[PDB]
């Protein structure tokens, strides 16, 4: 039965309240909770922050291993066995404008250097 | 016994071995695939006489 | 459970005021407030 | 004609939420679904006109919504091919959920207010999708945020539910702050808020980072995914809408509408989110939480595909619209299962006589999730996986994510149907009316139509890949499914515990960020203004 | 729903039978677990099995106070969530 | 203009001749008639007259009164919100005090003479000292705080006005004068620094709001905080622009610090009126900084956001006063289950709290967009700083709403017919401005 | 406790209301009571539907007046039946229809 | 690049605009994608069965273009001495 | 082990360990079928050391079992919905009687409602 279920009422305060009792959220039902669960009190699974940090320390190298190879170790010539899509000159010139384009990696092109410098563009507006 | 009444084959040793072999092959192939597939995509063209006569003999 | 008469298109089971709007009690004889 | 659907949804919201005393519980149970059915006809007309027949329309309701000096914005609706597709998907899912809530929410006090929230919730999604300028999108964005706040915290006497709503509100606030920054950047250097003049071929990185940070909020990506799991406190109809279409998809829609994203960031973030979501869904024991983590993983796939190719935006949208269907079906069937068993934990579910329609809908939605061949989800997911081969790092992580997805999907199916009965010997029952059957029929019709009509124009376009590379995702999914059926152990107890805690993102916030926040508050108030600067 | 004593007695007696050591006539509506032949670790299992039978969660401190057939029936009768 | 001034002078005049049992009715009629006179002033104000819509003088430089864009908006806002204050307040003493306060404040807005502005604005110094320090429900400490803060800031402003009158020969706004002196610029600035609550001179506002009556709080939040922007646009920016541009990094430092620390101080509040009062302080900083940019966007955005605040914060204060009448408590921890117990009050409370969080369908959204655009015109980082730390407001607003929303309560505390009549105009105005009729 | 006199004016518990669930019947909420089902609900729903369709007609007029198609559709679209500002369709090749 | 010259562009600018072909699709295959697009949107739900010849032709030309891309890659790589 | 568990007597402490262990078997299982063999295994694990009389060894076993039960606490306890920590606990709590409702509020001294400024 969704409606009308019995509930336990939280006991009324009977002792001097701590100054930071606003960290406790109590609506009158018995299981009151911290303002943010895990800030204090019982920990889910009895796992501290140190345990989670050690687990992440174990995971990150394995997760980052696929990404680091292509992004850093690999180079445009050796990343893929083919060149980017070849377009007619009118289409290619427009597509090369996009900083987030995919034709900027065409090392066959004679404008490769300028295209690469376009890809690594400005961090912030100059004006 | 995982599912005795419905699907008892899962408890069979042969099913466990086939499933584990598939897991290993699929997962390790996922990593080695990149080198492999890039090699076949290069070899398709390099040994095609029309595109590259020199490499073919 | 179900619908009150077994038909969805049956007259509502609730007669009276669902609540007191602004907390005011309806007058007995229908006298305007 | 194009305006009519938003009118129908907002009329349903106003009627049920302000005059529901006169209408009644039955009155909502008619006016809601009827209005959304009419909106579904209007959305179908829009989809045929714009997508199939290539006829975009602009409706300007009124001009000078904000007119201060040069800053000028107008309330206008542009139905472009993206907008029509999202509108159709959203209205279809929302009509289904409104049919669902007639029987599910009958045991809830405020069914009229729930229907009103659901209808305004859909209306704000359509405002976001069809806006012609950035300000209308922001209006819809904040509307869906507030509607999620009022729907997750529907059970106010539960501390967990209201805290979940507060979590959603705060995280979404940070995200739209970043979006508002990007909006101001784009107005300043392009001259307008409209998407037509919004186009920039080269954009400075700050704008891209701000756009991405804003998008990762609603489309819950890593470091911003905390709210999605807690969003389970709300009623089941809310979860279906938020996870299927309205909230999660909005970030992807924004990233596709404006192609200011950077390939390097999106691919890494998406692949990381997909892997982490699958790993988290492995540990979960609530039925509803596993499906949310699966939603996270699918969002990771969609975000990753943007980096791959020029068609990545189309592929992401196709997976978006395909995903809405079977995910909504999965939530609705899970909610019916909870009602029938009075339980939320996967251990105590089991084989029991039931409706053939619901079990079939669950099976087909889970098959679409897994990647079962010749299905709508299969095509939209292979379009991503096969085209991600060029990005070696992304492709590997997505393939492992496919394995994990298959494993927990098959585990959930075995635990719900194949496993022996696990609940107690008590009278528990939820009899389903014809309205719920019409709901699941609508979802199944969406799924079936997706196969015939497709998701993207380049869905069946060839990716010139070797056969063993192209058919690899199927083998990984099959291996994951077979391992899931056997219910084997994949990770050690330490890593299983780590995944059960969802990576400890929330515990870090608790112990460091929240404590620093309230120590800053302590310094600001107690030490300074009620301390140093207060007289004796 | 307040469940009547007679049904609760029948179901607690039904649960108590499944221990092999306990002889089917020794279990009475008023009998302590010791006379039945149950150990402390057995009483744990019986309290848990009562938890499945009536679909309730016994908070642990009350679980310690259950040592007899009688008081278990009393506790189940007291509970308004007992099914 | 002349009709508006005459009616402003007529309202305190009527109280002397009324029967003392008809005082409430006569005061309400006078307030509505002043509102209608303000509408007439708007009607007779032609936009063709770009500099000043209307100027009237009654025989001296001090008696020079005029309306501009800022003055007209603020005067219409005060005339709009006064009747709600009138109905909320009972007794001839209270009516007299509130009528005199409103007459002085409304005459200050349209004044064009710095010395007359000072004379009218500070005439309401004892009236708040008596009002906030009333017998049973008032606190003497808060009255002392507000009175002393106002006296020191206004005396500095007066000294600057004396120097301008000595050097130029005039202190009227209509006569173009420019000064580069920093002492006079600071003398004018300190009043704005105190009146618009800006850290660290914001301590008076909280104590005043909590211990003022609901009508008093409504007036204080609605228009007395806005008097700072009338002074800034009318008496500081025309003459003291060189100093605001010289000190802009310092101005930004103080404004953004006020925003951040007021937001953090709001988090430590357990009293509803204090929560609203601290939200006001955080809201004032954006207005002050947007005006200080001295750009077309900034001035318009600041006056718009002042109108939005003067429609949203009076509503929150009114709702809190109604709840305190029903419950005799303002502590959030005592108040629970208000959603179930007061659905009609809860709906309006949530609506106004959404307005205070600047959600799109509210005027605060449009106003904030314009102000942030002005800040972005100055620099990107300026807007980014304000946009991020807006999340702190969400935390405390959400915590308050969650604490009030649910729980166990044995009291039906919902508003009566009088209360709903009290907020209906504010809700209608909020909606109308939110859809773009700013 | 003897029910107060005004309890007669208050309405009963609806059929959908669970028998165990107790709510205060005096509280007024615009969205309705705890389980509603008022008498005369059918007529209210009919009136609501009439208002919905009338507003739909007004919105349809407004949208048709403000619906601007600046590019010709590729094929025939349903809007041609009701709006006359649709440009004549041109197909992918370029031929006018 | 020079060794493997671009093919002739059958589709012209006015035809691509008339078919509303995005610039990304204008890759020496545009005529075939015009055919596939017109047939796909001609058959909204049977295009998978009906529209198979056009898709086949597009995929064939795309395969040839992909082979050209790989040939260009090999030529450039051998020119740089990497192989 | 918590303070409340420590303050318990030996008999009740071992009983608590058995109860918590059984509940954690339920939580870590995938179905009821896994439960029975694991429950029998826990049964045998406790029965193996029941006849020990050396206090120091018994203290070692109790402490080690308490550490093991602390580490294997499940992130997600399987709790019935209607009980504390359950989904349906407090969804629509039954509202109690004796509610303080003020009838016709606006018509109690309608003209003179408001705040007054009292002075000396
Ligand atoms: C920022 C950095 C962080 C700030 C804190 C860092 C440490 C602060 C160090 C200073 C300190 O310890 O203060 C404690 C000390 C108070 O002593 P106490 O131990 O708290 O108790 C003694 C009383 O009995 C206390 O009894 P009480 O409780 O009854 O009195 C309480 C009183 C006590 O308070 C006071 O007495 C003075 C309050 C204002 C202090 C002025 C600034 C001092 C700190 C700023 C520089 C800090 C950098 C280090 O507080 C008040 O109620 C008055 C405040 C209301 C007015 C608010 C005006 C604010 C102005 C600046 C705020 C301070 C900056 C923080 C925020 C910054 C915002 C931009 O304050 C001072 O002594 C003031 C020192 C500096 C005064 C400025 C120089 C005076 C000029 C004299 C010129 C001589 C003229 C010669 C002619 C003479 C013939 C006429
Ligand atoms: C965009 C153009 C069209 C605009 C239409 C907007 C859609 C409807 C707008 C109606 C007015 C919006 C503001 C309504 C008042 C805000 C309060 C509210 O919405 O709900 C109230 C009460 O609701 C009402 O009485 C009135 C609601 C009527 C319809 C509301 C639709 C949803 C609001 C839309 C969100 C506003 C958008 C603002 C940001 C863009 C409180 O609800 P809860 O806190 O959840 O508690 C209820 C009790 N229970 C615990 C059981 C859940
Ligand atoms: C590094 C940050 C990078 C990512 C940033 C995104 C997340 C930032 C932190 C998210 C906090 C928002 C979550 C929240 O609302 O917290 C509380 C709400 O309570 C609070 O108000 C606490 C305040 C926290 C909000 C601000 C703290 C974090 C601030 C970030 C940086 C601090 C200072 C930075 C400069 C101001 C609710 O949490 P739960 O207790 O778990 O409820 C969930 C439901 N369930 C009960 C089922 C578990
Ligand atoms: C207790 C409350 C119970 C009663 C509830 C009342 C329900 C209210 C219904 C919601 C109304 C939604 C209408 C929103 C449109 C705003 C209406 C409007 O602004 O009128 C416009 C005319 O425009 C319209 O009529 C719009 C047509 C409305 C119907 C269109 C379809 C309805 C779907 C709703 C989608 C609206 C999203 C707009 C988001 C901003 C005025 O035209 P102008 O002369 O140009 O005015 C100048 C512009 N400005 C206001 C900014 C100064
Ligand atoms: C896939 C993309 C990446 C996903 C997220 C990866 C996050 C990786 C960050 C963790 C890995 C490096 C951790 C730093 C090394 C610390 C190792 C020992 C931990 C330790 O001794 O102290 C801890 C400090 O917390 C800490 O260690 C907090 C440092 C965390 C840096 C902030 C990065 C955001 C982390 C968010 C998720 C990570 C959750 C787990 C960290 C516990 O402190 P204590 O409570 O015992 O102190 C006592 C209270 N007086
Ligand atoms: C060439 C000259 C060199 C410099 C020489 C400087 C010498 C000192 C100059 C200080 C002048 C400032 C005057 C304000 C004094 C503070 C208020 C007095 C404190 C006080 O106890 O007042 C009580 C309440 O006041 C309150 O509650 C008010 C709280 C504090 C008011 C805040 C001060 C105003 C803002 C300060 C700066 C503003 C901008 C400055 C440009 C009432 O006391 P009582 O009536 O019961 O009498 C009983 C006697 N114990
Ligand atoms: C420490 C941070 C500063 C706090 C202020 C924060 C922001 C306030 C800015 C308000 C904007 C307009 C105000 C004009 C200038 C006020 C203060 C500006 C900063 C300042 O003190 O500059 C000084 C010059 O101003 C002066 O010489 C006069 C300073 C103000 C006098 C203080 C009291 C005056 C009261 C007069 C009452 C009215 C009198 C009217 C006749 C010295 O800077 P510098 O140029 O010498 O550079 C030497 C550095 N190496
Ligand atoms: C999910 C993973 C689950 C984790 C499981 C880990 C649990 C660890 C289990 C192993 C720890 C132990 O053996 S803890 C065993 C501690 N050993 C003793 O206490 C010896 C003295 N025994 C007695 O006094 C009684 O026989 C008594 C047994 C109290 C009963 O009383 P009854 O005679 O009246 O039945």
């Amino acid at each position: 039965a969704g409606a009308g279920g019995p509930v336990k009422l939280s006991p009324p305060v009977d002792k001097p309240l701590p100054y930071n009792y606003d960290f406790w959220m109590d609506n009158g039902i018995y299981p009151g909770q911290p303002i943010y669960d895990g800030m204090f009190g019982s920990m889910v699974g009895n796992m501290s922050l140190e345990y989670m940090a050690k687990g992440w320390l174990v995971l990150l190298p394995i997760l980052s291993a696929p990404f680091v190879y292509e992004h850093c170790i690999a180079d445009d010539v050796t990343r893929n066995p083919f060149v980017p899509r070849q377009y007619p000159s009118e289409v290619r010139e427009f597509l090369a404008l996009f900083k987030n384009g995919f034709v900027l990696n065409d090392y066959s092109q004679p404008d490769y250097e300028e295209m690469k410098r376009r890809q690594s563009g400005l961090l912030t507006p100059i004006y | 016994t995982v599912m005795a009444t419905s699907l008892p084959i899962v408890n069979h040793p042969a099913f466990l071995f086939v499933a584990g072999a598939l897991t290993g092959f699929s997962l390790t192939y996922a990593i080695t695939s990149h080198y492999v597939g890039r090699k076949e995509i290069e070899n398709l063209v390099k040994f095609d006489p029309r595109y590259f006569p020199e490499y073919t003999k | 459970s179900g619908h009150p008469n077994g038909s969805f298109w049956s007259e509502g089971t609730q007669v009276g005021l669902n609540g007191f709007k602004y907390g005011e009690i309806p007058l007995p004889n229908g006298q305007p407030r | 004609m194009f305006l009519l659907a938003v009118y129908f949804l907002f009329f349903s919201a106003i009627a049920n939420g302000f005059f529901g005393r006169y209408l009644g519980v039955r009155g909502s149970q008619l006016l809601g679904p009827s209005a959304l059915f009419l909106a579904l006809l209007c959305s179908g007309t829009i989809f045929y006109e714009v997508c199939i027949q290539g006829c975009s329309t602009n409706i300007k309701l009124f001009e000078n919504f904000v007119y201060s000096n040069e800053l000028n914005v107008s309330a206008s609706f542009l139905y472009d091919p993206l907008a029509a597709t999202m509108t159709l998907t959203v209205v279809w899912i929302s009509c289904a959920v409104h049919a669902y809530q007639n029987l599910y929410m009958r045991g809830d006090g405020s069914q009229t207010l729930f229907t009103s929230y659901l209808s305004a919730f859909t209306g704000f999604m359509l405002i976001l999708v069809a806006g012609q300028n950035l300000v209308m999108l922001f209006i819809g964005w904040e509307g869906i945020g507030v509607c999620s706040y009022l729907l997750i915290g529907y059970y106010g006497s539960r501390v967990s539910a209201v805290k979940s709503a507060n979590k959603s509100l705060i995280v979404n606030k940070i995200s739209d702050g970043f979006l508002l920054g990007s909006m101001l950047y784009l107005w300043f250097y392009t001259g307008s808020f409209s998407y037509c003049s919004l186009a920039t071929f080269q954009i400075p990185d700050v704008v891209s980072i701000l756009v991405l940070l804003g998008a990762i909020g609603k489309s819950s990506q890593l470091f911003f995914h905390v709210w999605l799991a807690d969003a389970m406190e709300g009623p089941t109809p809310v979860s279906a809408l938020i996870h299927a279409a309205t909230l999660v998809t909005a970030g992807i829609y924004v990233l596709c509408k404006l192609n200011l994203h950077s390939q390097s960031a999106v691919g890494i973030l998406g692949a990381a989110t997909a892997l982490m979501g699958g790993l988290f869904g492995l540990a979960a024991n609530d039925l509803k939480r596993v499906i949310a983590f699966s939603t996270c993983s699918q969002l990771g796939y969609m975000m990753a595909v943007l980096s791959t190719c020029d068609d990545g935006a189309d592929f992401a949208m196709g997976h978006l619209v395909s995903h809405a269907g079977f995910k909504a079906t999965l939530f609705l069937s899970a909610g019916l299962s909870i009602a029938k068993e009075n339980n939320n934990f996967l251990n105590r579910y089991g084989s029991r006589q039931g409706s053939p329609t619901l079990s079939f809908a669950t099976t087909i939605a889970s098959l679409n999730l897994l990647g079962f061949p010749e299905l709508g989800g299969f095509y939209s997911k292979e379009s991503i996986l096969n085209n991600a081969y060029i990005n070696q790092g992304v492709s590997i992580i997505l393939t492992l994510a496919t394995f994990l997805t298959a494993f927990y999907t098959s585990k959930v199916l075995a635990q719900l149907y194949l496993f022996p009965y696990g609940n107690g010997r008590q009278q528990k029952s939820f009899d389903i009316d014809a309205t719920t059957l019409i709901c699941f029929g609508l979802l199944l019709s969406e799924m079936l139509l997706r196969i015939f009509t497709g998701s993207s124009l380049s869905q069946n376009m060839t990716t010139n890949l070797p056969a063993h590379i192209k058919n690899l995702p199927f083998w990984v999914a099959l291996s994951g499914a077979l391992s899931g059926l056997a219910t084997t152990n994949l990770f050690s107890s330490n890593f299983m515990r780590f995944f059960g805690n969802r990576g400890g993102f929330d515990v870090f916030y608790a112990r460091k960020c929240s404590n620093v926040f309230y120590h800053n508050a302590y310094v600001s108030y107690t030490l300074l203004d009620r301390g140093f600067l207060k007289l004796y | 729903h307040g469940l009547d004593r007679d049904t609760v007695t029948e179901r607690v007696i039904h649960v108590a039978k499944h221990f092999e050591k306990v002889d089917p006539n020794k279990i009475t509506p008023t009998a302590t677990f010791e006379e039945l032949g149950l150990d402390s670790l057995d009483t744990v299992e019986l309290v848990m099995a009562l938890e499945e039978e009536f679909g309730l969660e016994i908070p642990d401190n009350e679980a310690d106070k259950i040592t007899t057939m009688a008081d278990a029936i009393s506790y189940v009768v007291s509970n308004p969530l007992a099914k | 203009m002349s009709l508006y001034l005459f009616m402003l002078f007529l309202q305190p005049l009527s109280l002397s001749f009324v029967s003392r049992s008809f005082s409430k009715i006569s005061s309400l009629m006078m307030s509505f008639a002043t509102l209608w006179s303000a509408v007439y002033m708007w009607f007779t104000s032609n936009g063709a007259n770009q500099t000043f819509y209307q100027v009237v003088s009654w025989g001296s430089d001090w008696s020079t009164f005029g309306v501009c864009y800022t003055s007209l908006y603020i005067s219409l806002l005060c005339a709009f919100i006064f009747p709600i204050c009138v109905i909320l307040v009972q007794g001839y003493r209270a009516l007299s005090i509130l009528i005199c306060i409103q007459t002085a404040v409304s005459l200050s807005i349209v004044s064009l003479h710095m010395l007359a502005f000072y004379a009218l604005f500070e005439s309401s110094l004892l009236l708040f000292f008596i009002l906030i320090g009333r017998r049973k429900y008032g606190s003497l400490s808060a009255a002392y705080n507000i009175s002393i803060y106002t006296f020191i800031s206004a005396l500095g402003f007066l000294i600057s006005a004396f120097w301008l009158n000595w050097s130029f020969g005039s202190v009227c706004a209509l006569l173009p004068n420019e000064e580069a002196n920093s002492f006079v610029a600071f003398g004018i600035f300190i009043l704005l620094w105190v009146k618009a609550p800006l850290v660290p001179f914001h301590l008076w506002l909280p104590e005043a709001h909590v211990y003022a009556p609901t009508a008093g709080s409504v007036l204080l939040a609605g228009v007395l905080l806005k008097i700072s922007i009338v002074g800034l646009h009318v008496f500081f920016l025309p003459i003291c622009a060189s100093s605001i541009v010289k000190a802009f990094p310092l101005i930004l430092s103080i404004c953004l610090g006020s925003f951040i620390f007021s937001s953090f101080s709001t988090l430590k509040q357990i009293d509803l009126k204090k929560i609203v009062a601290y939200s006001s302080i955080s809201h004032m900083a954006i207005v002050f900084l947007s005006s200080a940019t001295n750009s077309g966007l900034g001035i318009q955005g600041a006056v718009l956001y002042c109108i939005a605040h003067g429609l949203i914060s009076p509503g929150l204060f009114l709702l809190v006063g109604i709840l305190y009448k029903n419950t005799n408590t303002k502590l959030v921890f005592y108040l629970r289950g208000l959603s179930q117990q007061a659905p009609v009050w809860w709906s309006v409370w949530v609506f106004f709290m959404l307005g205070n969080l600047a959600f799109p369908l509210f005027p605060n959204f449009i106003a904030e967009v314009v102000c942030l655009s002005a800040l972005f015109k100055n620099h990107e980082l300026y807007a980014y700083a304000f946009i991020f730390f807006s999340f702190v407001g969400t935390v405390y607003s959400s915590t308050v709403l969650g604490r009030l929303k649910g729980g166990v309560s044995s009291q039906c505390v919902d508003a009566s017919r009088l209360d709903v009549i009290s907020w209906n105009p504010l809700v209608l105005a909020t909606v109308v401005t939110g859809i773009g009729y700013m | 406790v003897p029910e107060p006199p005004y309890a007669k004016y208050l309405a009963n518990k609806s059929h959908y209301c669970p028998p165990d669930f107790h709510y205060s019947r005096e509280i007024y909420a615009p969205y309705g009571g705890y389980f509603n089902d008022p008498k005369g609900w059918r007529t209210n729903t009919a009136i609501a539907t009439l208002v919905m369709l009338a507003g739909a007609y007004a919105v349809f007029c407004f949208g048709n007046a403000r619906e601007e198609r600046l590019r010709a559709p590729k094929g025939w679209i349903p809007s041609q039946l009701w709006n006359d500002n649709v440009p004549t369709p041109v197909d992918y090749r370029g031929k006018v229809l | 690049a020079d060794r493997f010259p671009p093919p002739k562009m059958v589709a012209t600018q006015e035809e691509m605009d008339n078919a509303d072909i995005p610039y990304k699709y204008r890759d020496y295959c545009a005529h075939l994608i015009i055919d596939f697009k017109e047939c796909r949107y001609g058959h909204p739900l049977t295009w998978r069965i009906n529209c198979a010849h056009e898709l086949h032709h597009y995929n064939k030309c795309s395969y040839i273009e992909f082979k050209r891309r790989v040939a260009i890659a090999i030529e450039e790589k051998k020119r740089r001495g990497l192989m | 082990a918590s303070e409340a568990v420590l303050r318990l007597p030996h008999k009740l402490r071992v009983m608590r360990m058995y109860r918590t262990g059984l509940k954690e078997i339920v939580n870590w299982s995938y179905g009821r079928h896994e439960f029975y063999p694991r429950a029998n295994a826990l049964r045998m694990e406790f029965e193996a050391n029941k006849e020990l009389s050396d206090r120091e060894q018994i203290r070692k076993l109790v402490l080690h079992g308490e550490d093991l039960l602390a580490r294997f606490r499940h992130w997600e306890p399987t709790i019935r919905s209607e009980f504390v920590g359950g989904t349906v606990y407090g969804v629509w709590p039954q509202h109690c009687k004796d509610v303080k409702f003020v009838p016709n509020p606006a018509y109690i001294d309608e003209f003179k409602q408001g705040d007054t400024v009292l002075l000396y």
